[PDB]
């Protein structure tokens, strides 16, 4: 995997050893050196488009996502109905029953 | 080819695994933007989490989502989540395994929903999770004894023979660090000042953060405090301010020590402890006194080892020596544990295959997490 | 683009410069550009993961939205049906009473 330590170690690495073939002959540093911000510059473009994608998951999700919390409310006020509606019902039959015998 | 990460109601943290620190820790907060007009901002995002979120908290709505080591929404949570493994630590979630904490005692339908979530929405390759005290009690070390697990939001003293926590002997408690924040506020306003907002509930804990002291007794600490000012020791405001500070010093694990002063009506950690390790059959009550650790971050505050030594003697039995240790980083001592934990050769086998939950569901899967 | 095909080819022919100046550091010119090529990979595999994130988030909260309906809809029956046997249970005593 990728990690800034990482990258930034073979950047120093990548700039000791132009160092070493400009102290040979420079205009082959000069090359590397061009070489290095381009593929610097494409790396940037990659970063940028993958933090596009997860700005793109991140908006669908939340769209997705869309609320819901009264949905959960609903849910709990339902049920709480539900049990209440079933303790009269059997609250009723007792009561009815015991008087019948 | 590991990763570990915390649920830490505040401050959560995460790295791979076989490491000396977190690759990467920020507060557990995530926000929406409110509707407004024309932008003032450049790089908006859809919604801030974490270190964006405490930059630009004046201008978001947040919601934690983690309260008192238990997770209440779940949106929010995989939404951290996401911010994890894509903005902090820049993970494939499908290629590596993932090691996750756990609070102590939570139901099984919260486990079992939380590991259906990391292996749907996420595809993860072999997911484990294990309870945040074993990790704790392990980065020590130890093998065995009581844990004071006592992290922001919720306080557990958890005690573990045979290598495993004790179910029947956890207790649990609702102190936390922001109720020690609180505390603190509270103290600063009768001496004197204005803190009311967000910023000034950071600048709080910045303050209690740099400094704090705890002592033997407390009568004594604040009669030295009225007559002698020597103690009353200085700290800098972000503006160009001075701010001086006295018995608030001590008071601050006062009330951990006594929660009485917050009105909590429960008893002081050296009581949980003992509690606690009444719960615990008299057999291992010697091992478990020599095993004492402190982990968590309220336990980094000087010199509270030899005070809750001091306690649990005066409340134990004279006739067997305790041991309290003080690691000299508890706070991550739950990272540390799960990095060891996840780097064992024998540790691979505990492991959750994907194929176990496409051949069968999670229940299964729950009880075999141990 | 197309320009890193050309890019690469000029690289490696900077390489056979530094490998007729032929030191060891072009063994780390070989490894700086595998590098390169490897982050240029995980960007590309974790683009991907991200998209796949996103449509199996979206998967999983629409069945459990479409679950939730349906027990929406089960539990509405149930209070009808409940309330339906509390007025008959209430004309049950009314009835024995007379
Ligand atoms: N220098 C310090 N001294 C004392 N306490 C501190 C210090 N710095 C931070 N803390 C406290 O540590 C707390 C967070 O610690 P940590 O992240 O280790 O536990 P946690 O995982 O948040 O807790 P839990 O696991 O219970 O959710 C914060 O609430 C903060 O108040």
């Amino acid at each position: 995997g990728i990690c800034p330590i990482r990258e930034e170690l073979y950047a120093q690495t990548f700039d000791e050893l132009i160092r070493q073939v400009t102290i040979n002959c420079a205009e082959r540093g000069l090359l590397l050196l061009r070489v290095r911000d381009e593929m610097r510059m494409t790396i940037a473009a990659y970063q940028t488009l993958y933090e596009s994608a997860v700005a793109f998951g991140i908006r669908k999700a939340l769209q997705t996502e869309q609320g819901k919390s009264e949905m959960e409310s609903r849910i709990t006020q339902l049920e709480g109905d539900v049990k209440d509606l079933e303790r009269q019902v059997q609250e009723w039959k007792f009561k009815c029953e015991a008087i019948e015998k | 080819s590991a990763l570990v990460c915390d649920n830490g109601s505040g401050m959560v943290k995460a790295g791979f695994a076989g490491d000396d620190a977190p690759r990467a820790v920020f507060p557990s907060i995530v926000g929406r933007p409110r509707h407004t007009g024309v932008m003032v901002g450049m790089g908006q995002k859809d919604s801030y989490v974490g270190d964006e979120a405490q930059s630009k908290r004046g201008i978001l709505t947040l919601r934690y989502p983690i309260e008192h080591g238990i997770v209440t929404n779940w949106d929010d949570m995989e939404k951290i989540w996401h911010h994890t493994f894509f903005n902090e630590l820049r993970v494939a979630p499908e290629e590596h395994p993932v090691l996750l904490t756990e609070a102590p005692l939570n139901p099984k339908a919260n486990r079992e929903k939380m590991t259906q979530i990391m292996f749907e929405t996420f595809n993860v390759p072999a997911m484990y999770v294990a309870i945040q005290a074993v990790l704790s009690l392990y980065a020590s070390g130890r093998t065995t004894g009581i844990v004071l697990d006592s992290g922001d939001g919720v306080t557990h003293t958890v005690p573990i023979y045979e290598g495993y926590a004790l179910p029947h002997a956890i207790l649990r408690l609702d102190l936390a660090g922001r109720d020690l924040t609180d505390y603190l506020m509270k103290i600063l306003m009768e001496r004197g000042y204005s803190f009311t907002t967000t910023a000034e509930r950071e600048i709080v804990r910045d303050i209690k953060e740099k400094l704090c002291y705890v002592a033997l007794d407390f009568e004594q600490e604040m009669a030295t405090a009225l007559s002698s000012s020597a103690l009353e020791k200085t700290y800098e405001l972000p503006d160009g301010q001075m701010i001086t500070i006295g018995n608030e010093r001590f008071r601050c694990p006062e009330v951990l020590f006594n929660p009485n002063m917050i009105g909590m009506e429960a008893v002081g950690i050296h009581d949980t402890t003992f509690n606690s390790i009444m719960k615990c059959d008299v057999d291992i009550r010697k091992d478990l006194y020599n095993n004492i650790v402190l982990s968590g971050g309220t336990t980094m505050f000087p010199g509270i080892a030899d005070r809750m030594s001091k306690e649990i003697t005066a409340l134990a039995p004279s006739a067997m020596k305790i041991k309290v240790v003080a690691p000299p980083e508890r706070k991550y001592s739950v990272w540390i544990g799960g990095s060891i934990l996840a780097s064992l050769s024998t540790f691979q086998q505990m492991w959750i295959a994907k194929s176990e939950y496409d051949e069968s569901g999670p229940s299964i899967v729950h009880r075999k997490c141990f």
